[PDB]
């Protein structure tokens, strides 16, 4: 069984208008809430090893620049560092897991941080690149300036 | 692959990661999204669809391209991760699926039941052996929404029984065929409709469409 | 036209495109069997769901917690049971002889479904909802998860 | 530091110098980092502000030269590595292939960091890929950014 839920937002069948007490019937109707329910179990969240290293590299100071296998290991030491209680994720063989959903809002902040200071790092070394193009034209043109 | 679900967010994508859950937030939650004009919402693997009653370019065979063998959670929500999914499960691990497909009547259920049929006929690759099928479906759909659907209270027209379509392969990923079944055919409506309802559309189609001569030649 | 002719082996994705759950503002059989099978739809579904997180969760060695949910099997049994089902009751009303009317039949729903917990109606034997006002008779409620 | 040799310090003068347009021996603060930025450390501008305040309790930003070659011999083996550099752009891949789409990277770099100008990233645009459209390599582009 895979599911594809349909909700009707509006009787004038309109594009933009939008109704919120006939669709507040059709969640009470379809049982949305009570969907939410089994997938939503005592652990809320799960990832595995690889794109969770992927995902979070930038926010261990070991994983960086590069890179480090093994998955498992290079995970554990990132939820080490970032010292997260054992109580909020939990190990497994092949997949990550993770309780509530804060410390998922969390490490996104975070490593939404770390994409700026990644622009900064790129954004510093192409401008001293420019200058260092314009002082490197400027540099064989005269003995001293 | 490192792309997620979590970028290109607005609202939350997940009913699952929303917290405080009541009634309440999942409607600022839906507001949020269809005013912003993205209709896909998850339960865990479950695809929740808002129609938005027009045309949007997240049907296009470019943008086929971008989800086919992506994994379910790695993009933004869209109904062709879950038959990519289901799509991955039959061709790589042998598993036969099914999409169920719930709602109101003019929530967008059919349409999407077409649109799987066709995501599925593109990325097979099978030619005109599986358009066939597929037009045999889509050209068949308002076959059955005019023998099999009537008016009722709330809508002009519902879904008054349950259709079903088999998907049929090879093993090598041939189409083999499908078989549409019907199921749960409300027949007391077409000997008593109730106040401020309609029988089934066949009758008012037959009677209203047809000519003199065909209305004096079935008496 | 598109079905094999052929008995071999084979391989199969559907699709089942059925109407959502239903509140109308006058309710009847049809509806009943509409929400009946909205009722089995989300038992079977729940039940499969629960047993595809048991079975990841068993993968990793990750202990299971039970999580409080509704149960649907407590009411499709109510509609399904062969012998004290609402369907089996309308089938045997249908059937057993003598003077056959809605309200000898709802009469024996308030007989054979009154120490239900789910079932509800105004002249049940066993009735907190006697005295609920917003019931009225000739109709009776059926506390569907929606 | 212990600090710098004469060598050094009259290679520092020399771009120090070409930044002297008035012939001064002192530069104002939106083109001190100019300097350091052609000679390949490379400060950020947020840290550039860090060593202008550190200095000045006025607020004027009037800088010495000796402060001058304490800023410059803080940061002269503080450039960072390439293959962070290349990781960094490794983060921002469209698909894990090794290029990046041109409209998502000219809305990130005029957004995040320290702001490119309008004609700074369509400049980058077309030094990263000439060929077009839309979408830019950058393996070559990182080698050739990261030689001194
Ligand atoms: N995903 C969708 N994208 C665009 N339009 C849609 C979508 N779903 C439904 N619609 C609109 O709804 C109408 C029919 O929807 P349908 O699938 O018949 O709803 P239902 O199955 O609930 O009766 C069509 O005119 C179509 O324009
Ligand atoms: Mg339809």
């Amino acid at each position: 069984p895979n599911y594809i839920r349909c909700i009707k937002p509006n009787d004038k069948k309109a594009a933009h208008i939008f109704s919120e007490s006939l669709v507040c019937h059709q969640i009470r109707y379809l049982g949305l809430l009570e969907n939410v329910r089994v997938r939503r179990a005592g652990y809320a969240f799960r990832q595995a090893y690889e794109p969770c290293l992927e995902r979070y590299k930038m926010l261990c100071k070991q994983t960086w620049p590069h890179w480090k296998g093994p998955a498992r290991s290079g995970v554990e030491v990132l939820f080490n560092e970032l010292e997260i209680p054992v109580e909020e994720y939990s190990f497994g063989r092949s997949k990550i897991f993770i309780r509530n959903p804060r410390t998922l809002f969390q490490l996104e902040d975070l490593r939404k941080q770390r994409l700026e200071d990644l622009a900064t790092l790129i954004q510093k070394i192409y401008r001293g690149w420019k200058c260092r193009t314009h002082f490197l034209l400027m540099k064989g043109l005269n003995d001293i300036f | 692959v490192k792309s997620s679900l979590l970028d290109n967010m607005i609202g939350v994508g997940d009913t699952v990661l929303l917290e405080p859950l009541n009634e309440e937030t999942f409607i600022d939650n839906l507001k949020k999204r269809f005013d912003h004009n993205e209709i896909y919402t998850y339960i865990g693997s479950v695809v929740i669809s808002v129609n938005p009653y027009r045309s949007l370019p997240i049907y296009s065979p470019e943008k086929v391209e971008d989800y086919r063998n992506r994994n379910f959670y790695e993009l933004s929500p869209h109904i062709f991760a879950l038959s990519d999914e289901a799509y991955r499960s039959l061709r790589d691990q042998d598993k036969d699926q099914c999409i169920l497909i719930t709602g109101e009547s003019g929530a967008g259920k059919t349409e999407a039941s077409k649109l799987v049929m066709s995501y599925v006929a593109a990325v097979c690759g099978k030619g005109a052996e599986v358009n066939q099928v597929k037009e045999q479906l889509l050209q068949s759909t308002p076959v059955l929404e005019a023998f099999g659907n009537a008016k009722t209270v709330r809508n002009d027209n519902s879904s008054r029984f349950g259709k079903y379509m088999d998907i049929e392969f090879d093993f090598k990923g041939d189409p083999l065929g499908g078989v549409i079944s019907n199921y749960l055919l409300e027949k007391s409506r077409v000997v008593k409709q109730p106040r401020g309802e309609r029988n089934f559309h066949v009758f008012y189609q037959l009677l209203s469409g047809a000519s003199e001569e065909l209305l004096h030649k079935l008496k | 036209s598109i079905k094999a002719q052929t008995k071999v082996r084979k391989k199969v994705m559907g699709v089942l495109d059925i109407y959502g759950f239903e509140i109308f503002e006058d309710n009847s059989f049809e509806q009943f069997i509409i929400n009946y099978c909205n009722e089995k739809l989300q038992q079977i579904f729940i039940e499969l769901t629960l047993k595809e997180e048991q079975e990841e969760y068993i993968r990793e060695d990750i202990e299971w917690t039970h999580i409080d949910y509704f149960n649907n099997a407590i009411i499709c049994d109510l509609i399904e049971n062969n012998t004290n089902g609402i369907l089996a009751m309308l089938d045997e009303e249908c059937l057993r002889p003598g003077t056959v009317t809605d309200e000898t039949f709802l009469e024996k729903l308030n007989q054979v479904c009154a120490t239900h917990q789910h079932f509800e109606s105004r002249m049940s034997k066993c009735s907190r909802f006697l005295n609920d006002t917003t019931l009225p008779h000739s109709c009776f409620r059926i506390q569907h998860y929606a | 530091a212990d600090q710098l040799t004469e060598e050094q310090i009259a290679e520092f003068k020399e771009a120090f110098s070409l930044f002297d347009k008035d012939g001064d021996g002192t530069i104002t603060t939106k083109e001190l980092g100019t300097v350091m930025r052609s000679l390949g450390q490379n400060p950020t501008e947020a840290e550039l502000q860090d060593m202008i305040n550190e200095v000045d309790a006025d607020g004027n930003g009037t800088i010495d030269f000796p402060e001058f070659l304490t800023m410059m011999a803080r940061k002269m083996k503080d450039t960072d590595s390439e293959e962070e550099i290349r990781e960094a752009f490794r983060v921002f891949d469209k698909d894990g292939n090794g290029y990046i789409s041109a409209a998502e990277l000219r809305h990130v770099m005029t957004n995040l960091g320290e702001k490119l100008t309008d004609e700074e990233v369509d400049e980058m645009i077309r030094e990263a890929d000439i060929d077009g459209d839309g979408q830019v390599n950058y393996e070559e582009f990182v080698q050739m950014m990261t030689a001194k």
